[PDB]
């Protein structure tokens, strides 16, 4: 076979610990997710604007006692208008608040006034892989694989959970003192335990069953994973045009075309990601995540040393003191007014 | 061509 006996007696030990590991993060996020207002506005004082969408904007932040720095999410109470906006938000507090894994983001404080929610997570001062690869063009293939490695263990770990991601794409990836990445955006984050049928992400990274308005499961995070890599390793994703509804007919269409610099067992990881029919797409299989995880473009992956940090980066950003923001873009600035009177009190109970 | 700067995520669409 491909592995001796050696290597296929510790490659199934190992299947067997992580199945060991599972049992007991399942056991810990339970605990957390049945037993779900840790702070005010007026504990922080607020820096910078890292980023921004189209519900609100993560800013610096620095609390007023302590000195720590943290990125806190506001998001408009009223701007949260749409009705899958609304439990879209109650969704992101209540997975992040239970979830524990070293490439997801820790949330810190939440909490609420009369005009926005907010969530206060750490700060990751090295900015999104999103400006790094814009700048650098592309990751070569060990580069690449060394993120989508992360990747594909914190997907493990959330779809151990009866949760799925929604939001795959480099914009939504902060990369961390040590080069590892941190997985920040939990707005589309839903706990599913066979199908759901809500149509939202991001155009370029939409698997073809949610374009197609069928009830999808976890492999659309599998999909994303592919245009993830594609993208990282091409520089640009798979599924390439100027408006929305042009990028969904190239996805639906099951043709992929890759740069001639790609290897051949990089492109056959991502024809079996990029897999419009269900029934053949990696990591929706018999075998689940270990068709990924022991592909060939995967064989050099100590599964275990990357999660336990163990692996040396292949980039850490350059760092110039808490609360430095050089790595991040800049944006407008706009004021965070806070009414007189409640807004959408109702419809928060539970934030 | 296609869509180069950071890209909004759909939430009905
Ligand atoms: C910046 C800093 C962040 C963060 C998210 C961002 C932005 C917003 C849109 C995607 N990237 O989440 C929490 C940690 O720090």
């Amino acid at each position: 076979g491909h592995m001796g006996n050696a290597a296929a007696a510790k490659k199934g030990s190992e299947q067997e610990s992580v199945k060991e590991f599972l049992a007991k993060a399942k056991e810990e996020f339970l605990k957390k997710w049945e037993s779900p207002n840790t702070a005010q506005l007026d504990h922080f004082d607020r820096i910078k604007t890292l980023g921004t969408g189209s519900f609100g904007r993560v800013m610096l932040v620095k609390h007023k006692e302590t000195g720590n720095h943290y990125a806190m999410k506001i998001l408009d109470k009223q701007k949260v208008v749409k009705l899958k906006q609304i439990e879209h938000t109650l969704n992101e507090k209540r997975i992040l608040q239970a979830v524990n894994f070293p490439f997801l983001v820790k949330l810190e404080f939440s909490f609420k006034d009369n005009s926005n929610l907010y969530m206060v997570m750490e700060y990751v001062p090295g900015g999104e892989m999103f400006s790094h690869l814009r700048r650098i063009g592309r990751f070569s293939e060990p580069h690449a694989r060394f993120y989508a490695a992360q990747i594909v263990l914190t997907f493990e770990y959330l779809h151990s959970l009866d949760l799925i991601y929604r939001d795959l794409k480099p914009e939504n990836l902060l990369i961390d003192q040590q080069g590892y990445i941190q997985v920040t955006d939990f707005g589309f984050a839903k706990r599913v335990k066979g199908r759901t049928w809500t149509l939202c992400g991001t155009p370029e990274y939409l698997a073809p069953e949610i374009i197609l308005s069928k009830g999808y499961n976890k492999a659309v995070d599998w999909w994303a994973l592919g245009v993830l890599i594609y993208e990282m390793a091409a520089g640009y994703p798979p599924f390439f045009a100027d408006q929305p509804i042009q990028i969904y007919e190239k996805i639906v269409s099951g043709k992929v075309r890759f740069p001639s610099h790609f290897s051949s067992d990089l492109k056959d990881l991502l024809r079996n990601l990029l897999q419009v029919d269900l029934t053949k797409r990696f990591g929706n299989l018999k075998n689940g995540v270990n068709d990924i995880k022991n592909h060939k473009w995967f064989a050099t992956t100590d599964w275990i040393a990357i999660y336990q940090r163990k692996v040396e980066a292949p980039f850490i950003p350059k760092f110039k003191g808490p609360g430095d923001t050089s790595n991040f873009d800049d944006y407008e600035e706009e004021e965070i007014r806070v009414s007189i009177n409640e807004k959408c009190g109702k419809e928060f109970t539970e934030f | 061509a296609g869509r180069t700067g950071r890209r909004q995520a759909i939430h009905d669409i």
